[PDB]
């Protein structure tokens, strides 16, 4: 068995983690449990404290806009690691007291009990190159030592790790995803008619994903065109919610449907990171560091949660779209467009153990 | 669930060629496909490998501007181009796959295709008795079946391996111990009978 | 502005 | 770029016995290494990865385990069809190495040569003389000139006395052999 | 002559002028090599300062034709004076009001900021705030010739339509167009700005941001607003030219570039990342792993 750790600048404090994912379960996530080794000589009167942080970044690392951060926190857990404070009762894990027993007595415990209800670690990819920092969620264990909480931390006597909050695909699937669409343009006669679903609900990441689409093109207006798209929507609630669209992955298929005709076909689309590196601000799964990482994992949330979740929520569709295209009495070109769309869940599998 | 390699087989040094490694089972935007070579007689030895899901490439020091790997992703095939190929660059080359998410080791190999790159031209194996065993020599290209008395004492009859000699032809040697031999090549269809 | 006339 | 060593690099044991083998990593790879089993004539096959983590289907007798940069893989009770050779894979860094590989053989009583010596035939002449060890134990042996460079080739241990035979050839000239 | 009354236009031509075209200068400099333009707000900042040194260069042609009493240099000077003058107020003051909305969806939509302030679209506002003053620069130029008016040369502004029409216009559509939607568009999203940072130590840098964003717009109404007051004065009945008159004539029109003289200090050297660069003119562990025997 290893373990994680990381040591100040200075090199006196070091901060032991068993590991450095954590599955968020939504009922509840994984305790982040650690140690931290330090030495009561160099701490005449000092504490040494450990605050877990849930960080949040509107922008670019810059402030340029008036001296100001675009950096929010919206998740602070904070403890007093040494001296070992009376007044809390936290037992301790298995790896807490194996870590206890490697170390010597100067070794101390310290656990954060994450909160639902809180963002993921989603990193915006800002495409091209404009800065060295990333932006989204990210999640951060700190250690520093100080006489009290509210003072200016020495940078050399401190450690920061970055950790992840993440989720993995459920273990039961759920219905297969389905949309219909009844559409007439003039309402001549019977209206055209699209209907299209998916294989399954739930993809893993670079699985191909299988859109079964029918039309019944009852009308007398010919369709040219079929777009069968795969878009990622990016929900990054903040004061004044917003949303993000980006389109994943696309094929275009030129199949017509003959007016008063019907068109069944099957379209695969797979989802990768290779042809999408050059679109700002793509919800990419937030490694740890500057890595291999892939297009972000649908964030999953609970039925009655607080629907203003702060932070960057990851959800997936499929947008079918016939193209009808349109001219009578004067033939423009100009055509209209017969859409549905396929919610789908893009997550990792759990890991077998 | 299965990788199929073709495209292997005799090349002069400074030749080329292409090596196919067809994934059934697999999709190659999950699934990552390594390129790795076995020397006659030698351990495993990386030589090129492709991820499609970030359209990464990588090459052994050794192959580098020599040879490409591409990935046809419609067919889910890997293809292998071999450019320049030195007298050193004869093994076994065996297509692997890797978890594109979370590699965990190779898990599923191919049979392995043979590359020759030997100057080399397709001979005759000469025989000639040792008064009881027989050798054959320049029997190029590889393989090359015996048996003694056409195939009457079988079983207790010892065959070595083929040894590449300095001119580059092959020779092979086969004993039996209390006769006839007849030796078979196959590249050159060719039968041989002899009375020691 | 302002100058000229 | 990182060599792992393989020990030993070959070594001889019967069923039933407790095999070792020990992987010595030149950096350090943290537990990105794997262990594959290969038989002659046939693809690779991975046994264990991450150090510790049977494959799936892998029988449970090989078991993988880890100290710094010195991985192992001991087979508890060794079997008739667990005797082949055993390669050692980092792949936490490009390239992804492998070790020389351990070539588990069969161990029998030691065995007696029987020594034979062929003279080029008439046939020929008109040049290589062979020198012949059949059915010996252990693989290592030696060979004694007598009538330029000699080809040596050995077969694969016999299926039969688990055994082995060699044969040296060498291309001499007419001054001493006439 | 050059009586004390006379000569305190000089010195406002010339303590304006040469503080204006220094500090512009500096701040371009900096910004061109140091700096070397690799953001937005860098960006807007060049632009606004080229505009604002091109706008202070007119100053010795206004206060030698002052002292002068005519206008010494001829027709193709009088020409490219005018139209950099007009122009360059109407650039001036448009950059102003571009970087105003840009810090404002920096500020209150940081999320579509995200996406909507790459360079790219900084370079093509700047160019369309160019387009957008030219057509009114054009017009100005060619009307602007020099007629020898008996006793001088002066330089004015030619109208050979209806003339106290279309006088009138172009002064009421110099004064709506360059005073009143710049002091809406900036005064509406300052604040915004300020509502939104309200909103949400963190009071201390709130207190900073605000008391530097009530500046700005001050320093913006009170150096442009005189002389537009005092041309519409002007504009709707005479008035008696003495001592007081044509040393407030002055002032005033030394105030219109007072404002083009103090941008640099409230948004060039104030900026961090400019601080930084004018006082270059002037250690983490590896995460490592360890054993946990069982």
């Amino acid at each position: 068995t290893r373990v994680f750790k990381k040591a100040s600048p200075n090199g006196k404090l070091t901060v032991y983690l068993g590991k450095r994912d954590f599955v968020d379960h939504i009922d509840l996530v994984e305790p982040v449990d650690g140690v931290v080794l330090v030495d009561p000589e160099y701490l005449k009167e000092r504490r040494v404290y450990v605050t877990l942080t849930c960080a949040f970044r509107y922008g670019r690392e810059d402030l340029d806009v008036l001296g100001l951060t675009f950096r929010k926190d919206l998740f602070v857990a904070n403890v007093q690691s040494f001296p070992p404070a009376p007044e809390d009762k936290k037992p301790l894990t298995r790896l807490q007291e194996r870590l206890i027993k490697k170390l010597g007595e100067h070794a101390y415990p310290f656990t954060f009990e994450i909160p639902p209800n809180l963002p993921c670690s989603v990193t915006l990819q800002p495409g091209p190159e404009d800065t060295g920092k990333a932006c989204g969620v990210d999640y951060e264990v700190k250690a520093f030592c100080a006489e009290n909480l509210e003072e200016k931390i020495h940078k050399r006597n401190s450690v920061r790790l970055v950790i992840e909050k993440v989720q993995y695909a459920p273990e039961r699937p759920g219905p297969q995803p389905t949309a219909e669409t009844t559409r007439q343009f003039l309402m001549s006669d019977k209206p055209l008619h699209l209907e299209a679903s998916l294989d399954k609900e739930i993809y893993y990441h670079g699985e191909p994903i299988s859109v079964n689409v029918h039309v019944t093109n009852n009308t007398n207006k010919t369709v040219k065109k079929i777009k069968i798209s795969v878009r990622q929507y990016a929900d990054i609630c903040l004061f004044n919610t917003a949303q993000y669209k980006c389109p994943v992955a696309m094929e275009e298929a030129d199949d017509t449907v003959a007016p008063s005709s019907t068109f069944c076909k099957v379209y695969t689309l797979t989802p990768f990171l290779a042809n999408n590196r050059e679109k700002r601000g793509l919800a990419l799964d937030g490694k740890l560091k500057h890595e291999d990482t892939n297009l972000a994992s649908s964030t999953l949330l609970r039925e009655g949660a607080n629907r203003e979740i702060l932070g960057i929520i990851v959800s997936y569709k499929v947008k079918v779209k016939l193209v009808v295209s349109r001219g009578g009495l004067l033939g423009d070109l100009a055509s209209s467009d017969v859409a549905v769309e396929l919610p789908f869940t893009l997550m990792h599998p759990k890991p077998k153990e | 669930v299965q990788l199929v390699e073709s495209g292997g087989g005799l090349v002069q040094p400074g030749g080329s060629l292409r090596l196919s490694c067809a994934a059934s089972g697999f999709n190659v935007y999950s699934s990552s496909i390594h390129w790795v070579r076995q020397a006659p007689g030698k351990g495993l030895e990386w030589v090129a490998s492709i991820s499609s899901y970030y359209g990464y490439t990588y090459y052994a020091d050794s192959v580098k501007g020599r040879f490409t790997i591409s990935a046809d992703t419609s067919k889910n095939t890997a293809y292998l181009q071999m450019n320049s190929l030195r007298a050193e660059d004869t093994a076994v080359y065996y297509c692997a796959r890797s978890r594109q998410f979370w590699y965990s080791g190779l898990d599923y190999w191919g049979q392995g295709t043979l590359v020759t790159v030997s100057s080399a031209s397709t001979k005759g194996p000469s025989v000639f008795p040792l008064a009881l065993g027989c050798l054959v020599k320049d029997y190029f290209p590889e393989p090359v079946t015996v048996s003694w008395n056409s195939g009457a004492l079988t079983s207790g009859v010892h065959t070595f391996p083929a040894v590449l000699q300095s001119s580059g032809l092959y020779s092979l040697s086969s004993v039996v111990t209390v006769y006839i031999c007849n030796v078979n090549h196959k590249p050159s269809n060719t039968k041989v009978d002899k009375k020691v | 502005y302002x100058g000229f006339x | 770029d990182i060599q792992m060593t393989q020990s030993p690099s070959s070594l001889s044991a019967s069923v039933g016995d407790r095999v070792t083998i020990t992987c010595r990593a030149s950096q350090s790879v943290s537990s990105a290494v794997a262990w594959y089993q290969q038989k002659p004539g046939k693809a690779p096959k991975l046994l264990i990865y991450s150090a510790s983590s049977l494959y799936s289907g892998v029988p449970s007798r090989f078991s993988g385990s880890r100290s710094g940069t010195d991985f192992t893989l001991t087979i508890s009770s060794l079997q008739p069809e667990d005797f082949a050779t055993y390669y050692c894979q980092q792949y936490k860094y490009v390239p992804v190495t492998f070790g020389q590989g351990t070539k588990v053989e069969i161990k029998r009583t030691v065995a007696a040569p029987s020594v034979f010596i062929f003279p080029p035939s008439d046939s020929q002449l008109k040049a290589s003389v062979v020198c012949l060890l059949n059915n010996f134990y252990p693989r290592e042996a030696k060979v004694q000139w007598k009538v330029g460079n000699s080809q040596e080739s050995v077969t694969e241990q016999d299926s039969k006395d688990s055994t082995y035979s060699l044969s040296s050839t060498l291309t001499l000239s007419k001054a001493d052999y006439e | 002559p050059s009586m004390v009354t006379a000569i305190t236009i000089m010195a406002l031509y010339s303590i304006v002028c040469v503080v204006g075209l220094f500090g512009n200068f500096l701040v371009m400099y900096v910004i061109v090599r140091y700096t070397k333009m690799k953001t937005a707000t860098n960006i807007y900042i060049f632009n606004l300062a080229l505009a604002d040194a091109l706008a202070t260069s007119t100053l010795p042609f206004q206060s030698v034709n002052y002292l002068m009493g005519t206008w010494p240099f001829g027709n193709i000077l009088c020409k490219i004076v005018i139209s950099i003058d007009y122009y360059n107020m109407f650039t001036s003051i448009f950059t102003l009001c571009t970087m105003s909305v840009d810090r404002y969806i920096a500020v209150c939509h940081p999320v579509k900021a995200l996406d909507f302030r790459t360079p790219r679209n900084a370079k093509i506002v700047n160019v369309c705030n160019w387009i957008l003053s030219s057509a009114i620069g054009l017009p100005v130029m060619f009307m602007a010739t020099t007629k020898y008016r008996q006793g001088s040369i002066d330089c004015t502004l030619t109208f050979s339509h209806p003339t106290w029409y279309w006088e009138n216009l172009l002064k009421i559509c110099v004064f709506i167009f360059a005073f009143i939607m710049p002091v809406l568009i900036i005064t509406v999203c300052y604040g915004l700005m300020i509502l939104r940072l309200k909103s949400v130590e963190k009071d201390r840098n709130l207190r900073r941001i605000t008391r530097m964003v009530l500046v700005v717009v001050a320093v913006f109404i009170v150096c442009w607003t005189p002389i537009h007051i005092y041309v519409i004065i002007k504009a709707l009945i005479t008035i008696p030219e003495t001592t007081f008159q044509t040393v407030s004539w002055h002032f005033c029109i030394a105030l219109g570039y007072t404002n083009s003289c103090l941008n640099p200090v409230l948004y060039a050297f104030l900026d961090e990342n400019f601080k930084r660069c004018f006082r270059e003119f002037c250690e983490s562990c590896t995460t490592a792993s360890s054993s946990l025997a069982k």
